[PDB]
């Protein structure tokens, strides 16, 4: 009786922290998205640079080219 | 000291202040300045002189040009009159015939005892040779001109004294020498006249009313010429009198078909262009210039005619009728006088050779003479197509560009492992990265998408600055610039008309060696990449007038000597590490090639040709088309700024043209730092120069074929050699084709690739012409050959008509003449099939050579006697005629050996003058005479000649003058070499350690003198000799002030004690020669026996007692048999009795015959005959000294002093790092089978397998030269040796006892000796 | 029976939470393997496009100083 | 024993508690990581094109190009390669074209 | 009591699992969103290589380009306005299109510099070569006739006349390359020119059937001391091909004839 009530709540108690551990790594492998995420942006930023570099270079182009 | 032959170019500015002189008018020269210009203080004097005076007292004031006047000399001269030389030439010709009938001997003697001797004999032989030599055309025109050279060169030898003026009157000429100068009187009934009555002539000079009251009651007219038209005249001549020898001679051997033209085609020739001259002056040598084009169409023709193999022929046709009727309608010619000048190239087109015939009548093209050359003209070529504006397309240059870095990549790739790790961003190269990563190189298929990424490539600097191991390149006694500050010193200062304010001091490359404070590479490249070459005195380059050429004028360009060294730098940095992944020659004929290993390349294979000419892109390149190509050559290397020089120095330059006697026009005092520009002057140089950076220039070529090749889906190979670039395209064919289809698929695909290869050089900025580039399918001239459908054609009259007895052979040197006379005797039987006449013209020149040098000596005083001041009594016939049979390895003066009639390198150059001299003394009843001839005394010779000389005797008559220029030359450093980097090499004690090395070298047993004589050229000794032989011509030795400033004595006195020893060592017999020696040589009866003899007794003192090897061969006609089989027999040495032999055997198989098959020469068959500078000579060093000993353990203490002068590492490290031809051409070795396997034993040996076969093949060619080849009775041959000259060579090796025991740790400077 | 029931309760709340607990394990390990499949070509396109707009910037600083 | 199951409970419930709002926490960050990171893609994939056609008509048209040369190249090529390496102008006089 | 607050606090416990258990569910669905919303980027990386290739090449090429020329190169608004003074080309090189350049040289309305259209026109001559008619002589009348007379030997021969009336005709009838390709391959053989002039005659169809033309004369003093001894009567019907060269018309109406 009272020694089957002690042995679960000690078997509840530790599956409570093993659940506890489990979730916080969880959240610390989560938390490692930004890093990998960051790239991303910044290859999205990057492109519009890419393009307005390319658009000078060929409007510098009809500057020295005769053409019509 | 005035030369016998022409060496500059003729220009006729300073003959107008002559003519001011003397009271007469001529207008040589464009530049007014020279019309009222002060005269010099010479040539100016004339008019106190009585004879010039005398001479030009009943002549008209006018005078005539000389361009029109001298083949009317050339045919109304001949020896009939008086002249002043005392013994005259034609004198002595009957010893000249007597010596040449006496060499039609024994050579005959000499090949009928070797066994080739000729199947026809014809008893009527000697009577033919002197009837033709008798009955030349230009034989006393021939003695009358070299006695006219005789006398100019004794008057330019003074032209200070009265001896300097000299008068001649033959017949209906007068003539009269004074210093450098020649008038010519000759009557005016003689001079064509022009349709207004005037001489042609006159019509440039004079109006026709000018010249018609000016002559009036005048029948002689005087010419005025420098003593340069005379020397031109005297070669002219000379050269007419070989030709039409060796035509009339070679109609005796050949009656029915000689390979030479005629005597009597040759002789119309030289009269049409005489009077084509006479008619039109120095503007004539246009159509002159037409013989050799249309001579190569003309053999074009000589095959199967397709419809564009007659293109040339009618392409050169209408260019030499138009040249012709645009240079002749201001011209007022007569109409009987314009029938007659269209002569020369209508003879030429009608034409009806051989292609033999027509390939020897391709080398008379400058038997007429060379124009007269102006500074004006010459310019205005140039300037007129190098500062034009050019159009480019920017992507042909991208894919050249690309092509050029995708070539230097494959030959890095080839050689030196696999790719060169690329540091460089890999996203650029989406293609090239898989390549790179699995160690592949893609190839060419597929490389046509993958092109541009090349681009993207980089790597370090994979060249280096190193490997320079020839000093003689920094010291050549050429020809450079002065500076900037003192640019107008180089004019003479009456045409000027100011003294120049600063005047330099020396102007030869040698003299500003010496006194370079700072020498040694680094230096050169800091001068460079720091841009020194853009200093304000350093930007000359001035221009300099072409030699002996038929064009209007060319130029070579001239720089300051900093700049000048840093292009030869740049030449030979570019030469080793570059321009090798672009292979420059690659001159291969596919008629006589293999099957399987030219189609396995070429992926029937049939191949098609073009050429174009290289020199016109020289002026057509650019800066903004060069440029990628000169930033990547600088990349590859360390350097920053060094291959850019030329194009960043040139334009800056004021561009003008070096004469002596005219400056460039409008020059004056005020107007000297800013010169103004004229006819002879311009500053806007864009383009390239001759000469100047070639090896570039020839590798973008390349890349552009390569570039076209990659294009145009074909294989291409590309040859340059000289002026000219041969591309040569493969068709590859399916088989089964016909065989007159494939050669028209051949020219198309040719023709194809020309238009192709056309538009993308267009496109680059270079024009071809299309009119000027053709397409040939055989036939190929290239180089130093030429070849029809595989078949070799001759070329024999380039070296044979240019014998003669005076040359430039330093103080007019006898062996120097005779040793020419044999070198172009032997150049000339290696091509032809004909043997007697060169030997007939060689025999002919060389006593008349001796005679001329007997009785008419420059270095000595007039009336001197050679012959009489050594011997005492007058010089017999026959003293000459025993002193010209001695070999010269023996002490005498033959150089015509007939055993080069076979092949032309020597096992042993003594025992094959024994045998000669043997054979030559056996033929006449004079045998008692070989000992008392041979012995002679041994002379006093050091051991530093033996090294220099391993094969030769000790004997004093058998020398040169090389030594004498060696001390001159070392004396000369010795007393002014601040350099001081010779200083350091040419220290107190080099004579002494020199002497040491080499008396080591020798102190071995048994002793090896080939081994040392190797070994010795890597020692610092060995550099010290190469540097001191830098001297050429004798000229340096009295021109050069630095040699003539060591007092002591005059060097003339010593050369005419030296030449009057010589000449007393010669001829004189019986006088110089032992008797021990001579008791010494009685009975051995073998000619390797005597050699081995004479070589031991000399070099006695250097070689005690230890015995000599590696040095005596024997000769090879002693040691063989020819047997001449016929198919129904057999050999009767084979039948008695080990008896070797070597076979030869005749082929069946023709392949190609032109024009037909009846001489064997006319046909072929299937036949089938980065590292240092001195880490390599280092390696090489020890590798052949540690090869040499071996059986001994001092192999070690041997290397360490050598190599300690060289290289830093240290022994154990270094360990670590560890041809004969025959004179014969090549047709008939396509046509026989030689066995050498039936020797057996091979009787290692005493056999040189390599001279076996040209031995056979050369015995073949003679013996059946002159035969029809259904007539040959003969089929196979037997060599059978004999048992008295053959040997074995048992194996032994070289013991050294001692060490040298000398230091050489001293030699820790820069360049030709140890480096860090 | 009160007794165990409760335990019979609590033994099947303690089943729920393991099961719960094994499909976040799971879900973390898929998530895991997706960003190990995702990392990769996304930063070879970036490092890409960074080279490209470095080397056309090059281009275009070589190109302003020639007006 | 009835104060201590009482802890317990209250103890668990509270831990049960917090591991719910870490959860929510953790679904709000995700939700806000997948709205901003498939944001811009739209714009790229439309930029692509564009910039992948101007560099093929930049291409095509390099082909139809024809440079003319002048006499300045070198001179200028000298000033800018002497400027490079001790930056004084080259001593005088001035050199052939120099603007 | 107890035993009611026990019942409680489990029920407690089972709603608060449940809750989680919803919040578990909620977190799986957002993943599995998140990894589902992943798949266009996925495919970003096809399109990505074919721009770098492009902007490779175009980066190469423009790169040589700026590198080959100088630092002074002049715009087209500088090179118009220099072209004002003038031919006079700016210095630096210049950048044009071929079609505006070309279409500008047929309009010579604003001074085009000479050079200029000079080295263009060099440039464009060569566009126009093939494998054919690459290096193809071209042949006129008067040079026919002079490369004709150069194998004919003397002069005023009769063959003179024959050739003169030989170019003459092909010159009208537009066939001096088929003349000159059978006078080579006759001369080839090895015949004699005058055989190849009479094989031209008789073989080329435009020499077929054609009358013999008429040259009028004063007098005998015309024509060449060598073409005297071949003088016949006119026939009535002559032939080109069968002999008579020409008609010689004199003043006074004699008519003579001239054969081979
Ligand atoms: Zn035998």
């Amino acid at each position: 009786s009272f020694e089957e009530v002690v042995q679960t709540l000690a078997s509840l108690a530790t599956v409570v922290q093993q659940q506890t551990i489990a979730s916080e790594s969880l959240e610390q492998r989560i938390t490692s998205l930004e890093n990998g995420l960051k790239p991303v942006y910044d290859m999205a930023k990057t492109i519009s640079s890419l393009n307005r570099v390319c658009a000078e270079m060929v409007a510098k182009y009809d500057l020295l080219v005769m053409t019509t | 000291y005035p030369d016998a032959r022409l060496s500059s170019p003729i220009v006729l500015d300073q003959c107008d202040l002559v003519t001011r002189a003397c009271g007469l008018y001529s207008s040589y020269s464009l530049n007014p300045q020279l019309r009222n210009c002060k005269l010099p203080k010479h040539i100016y004097r004339l008019k106190y002189d009585v004879t010039v005076t005398k001479f030009l007292s009943d002549v008209p004031v006018a005078t005539l040009p000389i361009d029109f006047i001298v083949p009317i000399l050339l045919k109304a001269l001949s020896g009939n009159g008086f002249c002043p030389v005392e013994p005259r030439c034609q004198q002595f010709l009957d010893e000249i015939i007597k010596y040449t009938m006496q060499d039609a001997l024994f050579l005959k003697y000499y090949l009928k005892n070797v066994g080739a001797q000729e199947d026809c004999v014809d008893d009527h032989f000697q009577e033919k040779i002197l009837s033709s030599i008798q009955g030349n055309e230009f034989l006393h025109q021939m003695f009358f001109w070299y006695d006219l050279a005789i006398l100019t060169r004794r008057g330019r030898l003074n032209r200070g004294n009265s001896r300097s003026t000299w008068f001649v009157h033959d017949d209906l000429i007068d003539i009269l020498g004074y210093g450098d100068y020649v008038f010519w009187k000759i009557p005016i009934s003689l001079l064509p006249l022009n349709t207004q009555g005037i001489p042609h002539a006159a019509m440039d000079w004079y109006q026709t009313s000018v010249f018609k009251e000016a002559v009036q009651g005048h029948t002689h007219i005087v010419s005025v010429s420098t003593a340069d038209v005379l020397i031109m005249c005297k070669d002219l001549i000379t050269c007419r009198f070989n030709t039409t020898l060796i035509s009339k001679i070679a109609e005796v051997e050949d009656p029915v078909c000689s390979d030479y033209p005629n005597f009597k085609i040759v002789s119309m020739l030289y009269q049409s262009g005489d009077y084509l001259l006479s008619i039109l002056g120095s503007d004539g040598y246009k159509i002159i210039k037409f013989l050799e084009p249309l001579c190569l169409a003309k053999i074009q023709l000589c095959s199967k005619y397709t419809e564009r193999k007659g293109r040339f022929l009618t392409q050169m046709h209408l260019a030499v009728n138009h040249t012709l009727e645009e240079i002749t309608e201001i011209r007022a010619l007569k109409p009987s006088q314009a029938h007659k000048i269209r002569e020369f190239h209508r003879t030429l087109i009608r034409l009806e050779m051989t292609p033999q015939q027509l390939c020897e009548l391709f080398s008379i093209q400058k038997h007429w003479g060379h124009p007269v050359l102006h500074s004006e003209t010459a310019i205005q070529k140039v300037k007129k197509h190098a500062t034009v504006l050019k159009a480019l397309r920017p992507i042909v240059i991208f894919e050249t560009y690309c092509v050029f870095k995708y070539s230097i990549a494959k030959h890095y790739f080839d050689s030196q492992g696999s790719w060169y790790s690329v540091t460089s961003d890999r996203n650029l190269t989406p293609g090239l990265n898989s390549y790179i990563k699995r160690n592949q190189f893609p190839p060419l298929p597929m490389i046509k998408e993958l092109l541009w990424e090349f681009y993207h490539l980089d790597h370090p600097p994979l060249f280096s600055t190193k490997i320079i191991s020839d000093l003689s390149i920094f010291i050549k006694d050429r020809a450079t610039a002065v500076e900037r500050t003192c640019w107008d010193a180089v004019f003479e200062p009456n045409v000027l008309g100011y003294n120049p304010p600063h005047k330099f001091s020396t102007k030869r490359v040698p003299e500003q060696f010496l006194e370079q404070e700072n020498f040694s590479i680094e230096n050169v490249l800091s001068y460079a990449q720091k841009l020194e070459y853009l200093l304000p005195q350093y930007r000359n380059f001035s221009f300099s007038l072409k030699e002996k050429e038929l064009n209007v004028g060319r130029t070579f360009g001239k720089l300051p000597y900093p700049t000048r060294n840093v292009q030869t730098l740049c030449e030979a940095l570019l030469a080793d590490g570059l321009a090798k992944a672009f292979p420059s020659n690659m001159m291969v004929v596919t008629e006589r090639e293999q099957k399987e290993s030219l189609l396995h390349q070429a992926s029937t294979v049939r191949g098609s040709s073009f050429v174009t000419d290289l020199e016109k892109y020289n002026l057509a390149f650019r800066y903004e088309f060069t440029a990628p190509f000169i930033e990547y050559c600088n990349r590859c290397y360390g350097v920053k700024n060094v291959f850019n020089w030329m194009h960043y120095t040139i334009p800056q330059c004021y561009m003008h043209v070096s004469d002596y006697y005219n400056p460039p026009h409008n020059l004056t005092l005020e107007n000297r730092n800013n010169p103004p520009e004229g006819p002879s002057s311009y500053r806007g140089h864009m383009g390239g120069i001759e000469g100047l950076q070639q090896k570039l220039w020839t590798s973008i070529s390349c890349a552009q074929i390569s570039l076209v090749e990659i294009k145009t889906g074909f294989k291409l190979r590309s040859a340059v050699m000289g002026d000219n670039q041969c591309i040569t395209v493969l068709s590859v064919f399916p088989l089964e084709t016909d065989a007159d289809e494939q050669e028209q698929s051949a020219e198309d695909n040719a023709a194809r690739v020309a238009a192709s290869l056309a538009k993308v050089t267009s496109a680059c900025g270079i024009f071809l012409k299309p009119d000027e580039t053709f397409v040939h399918s055989g036939f190929i001239y290239f180089g130093k050959k030429q070849y029809l459908n595989g078949v070799q054609l001759p070329q024999s009259l380039k070296t044979a008509t240019r014998m003669a007895p005076l040359s430039d052979a330093i103080f007019d040197d006898l062996q120097g003449t005779l040793a020419s006379i044999g070198t172009a005797f032997e150049r000339s039987i290696s091509e032809t099939r004909h043997i007697f006449p060169c030997r007939i013209t060689a025999a002919f020149h060389t006593f008349f050579s001796v005679r001329i040098l007997q009785y008419h000596h420059l270095g000595f005083n007039k009336g001197f006697d050679l012959g009489q001041l050594t011997l005492g009594k007058p010089l017999d016939f026959g003293t000459i005629s025993l002193a010209l049979a001695v070999p010269q390895v023996l002490g005498g003066l033959s150089f015509l050996n007939p055993e080069k009639c076979f092949y032309r390198n020597l096992g042993d150059p003594v025992t094959s003058g024994l045998f000669q001299l043997k054979t030559y003394l056996r033929m006449i009843e004079m045998d008692d005479l070989f000992l008392p001839l041979i012995a002679k005394n041994p002379g006093n010779c050091t051991a530093i000649d033996f090294v220099l000389n391993p094969s030769g005797l000790n004997v004093p008559g058998s020398q040169d003058l090389t030594s004498f220029l060696r001390q001159i030359v070392r004396r000369t450093i010795t007393l002014s070499a601040k350099n001081k980097l010779i200083n350091t090499l040419f220290h107190a004690s080099a004579d002494f350690e020199d002497e040491m090395v080499c008396k080591w070298l020798l102190s071995s047993t048994p002793v090896m003198s080939r081994f040392a004589a190797d070994i010795f050229s890597r020692t610092p000794s060995g550099k010290r000799l190469q540097i001191l032989g830098y001297l050429e011509g004798t000229r340096t030795l009295l021109a050069s002030k630095i040699i003539n400033n060591n007092t002591e004595t005059p060097v003339l006195d010593r050369l005419r004690k030296i030449t009057l020893q010589r000449w007393s060592l010669w001829f004189s017999y019986l006088d110089h020669c032992d008797n021990i020696l001579a008791e010494a040589l009685t009975q051995i009866t073998c000619t390797v026996d005597l050699a081995q003899i004479l070589r031991e007794y000399s070099w006695a003192h250097i070689l005690e007692g230890r015995p000599l090897i590696g040095a005596t061969l024997p000769c090879m006609i002693e040691q063989f048999k020819v047997v001449w089989l016929k198919p129904y027999e057999q050999c009767p040495q084979c039948s008695n009795a080990g008896k070797p032999f070597v076979s030869v055997a005749v082929k069946k198989h023709i392949v190609s015959a032109w024009p037909n098959a009846s001489r064997i020469s006319w046909t072929i068959g299937d036949g089938i005959p980065c590292p240092s500078a001195a880490l390599r000579e280092a390696i090489e060093l020890a590798s052949r000294l540690t090869w040499v000993t071996q059986g001994s353990s001092n192999s070690d203490l041997l290397i360490k002093p050598f190599l300690e002068a060289r290289v830093n590492l240290s022994v154990q490290e270094i360990l670590q790092m560890t041809s004969f031809m025959a004179n014969r051409m090549s047709n008939s070795a396509t046509r026989l089978i030689v066995s050498t396997n039936t020797l057996g034993e091979f009787s290692d040996s005493n056999i040189i397998f390599q001279n076996v076969i040209n031995y056979a093949v050369a015995l073949f060619d003679i013996k059946f030269r002159n035969t029809e080849a259904t007539d040959i009775q003969y089929n196979r041959a037997h060599l059978h040796l004999t048992k008295c000259c053959t040997r074995e060579v048992p194996a032994q090796y070289l013991t050294y006892t001692s060490t040298l025991d000398l230091d050489l740790t001293r030699y820790r400077e820069n360049e030709l000796i140890y480096d860090n």
